[PDB]
């Protein structure tokens, strides 16, 4: 009960942090992201 | 217009006499449909040649000048730049613009500026856009008239236009904003 538990553990906790510092790289991203996307503000307020 | 004339045996090196050369050219320059053909013409005839009356009485014969200095626009080479003619650069720019919108855009294609007020310019134009554009789309040249002053024509349409009464950046808005409120209310 508990062996395999704490194998299922392991490979899910990887995969907890893995996703995490992932939606980190993504949100890093999103900041770059985020400008791009005040750029494109401009760009709306350009075609306006 | 002054290093052909210097070659041609009218040497021009001041200031003043560089107003002079650009009223010839404002006045007696013009492009040509065919260069070679031109070329020829003037190199068999002298009926393309033309007096011009300096501010001191002498009287000056300008030949194939006339359409080699406006030939430039088309052909950089002769002054030297590595960069693609006026008719060249517009193809280019139709061909970057998306394809949805080039047809409209041969259509309308516009000539402005003081440069453009060169007799055949508009014809040379059209020639070479329908020889470098598909034979699908229709080719317009449009010089107006008043092609030299279409800039100050159009802001003064802009703004008299009432629409247009929400567009001006006022003082209000600059003290509020800085000068970055170009970047905001001008596009």
């Amino acid at each position: 009960w508990l062996s395999a538990d704490f194998a299922q553990e392991r490979r899910w906790k990887r995969g907890v942090a893995r996703k995490v510092v992932r939606m980190v790289i993504r949100h890093h991203e999103e900041q770059r992201q985020k400008e791009e996307r005040a750029r494109r503000e401009e760009q709306a307020k350009l075609r306006r | 217009l002054m290093k052909i004339l210097t070659e041609r045996g009218y040497s021009f090196t001041t200031t003043a006499e560089r107003e002079i050369v650009r009223d010839i050219k404002e006045k007696l320059c013009y492009v040509a449909l065919d260069f070679e053909q031109e070329m020829a013409t003037a190199a068999s005839s002298s009926s393309l040649e033309k007096s011009y009356e300096l501010p001191d009485g002498q009287v000056i014969t300008i030949g194939n000048e006339r359409f080699r200095c406006p030939e430039a626009l088309f052909q950089p080479s002769f002054l030297g730049m590595e960069s693609c003619g006026i008719h060249e650069t517009t193809f280019n720019s139709i061909m970057k613009c998306d394809v949805d919108i080039r047809k409209d855009l041969y259509a309308n294609t516009v000539l402005s500026g003081g440069t453009t007020m060169y007799p055949g310019i508009a014809d040379r134009m059209q020639k070479e856009i329908t020889a470098l554009a598909p034979s699908t789309m229709k080719i317009k040249i449009i010089a107006p008239p008043e092609r030299k002053y279409s800039v100050w024509i159009g802001g003064s349409i802009l703004a008299s236009l009432s629409t247009f009464q929400q567009m001006w950046i006022s003082k209000q808005e600059y003290d509020e904003s800085g000068p970055s409120i170009v970047h905001r209310k001008c596009f």
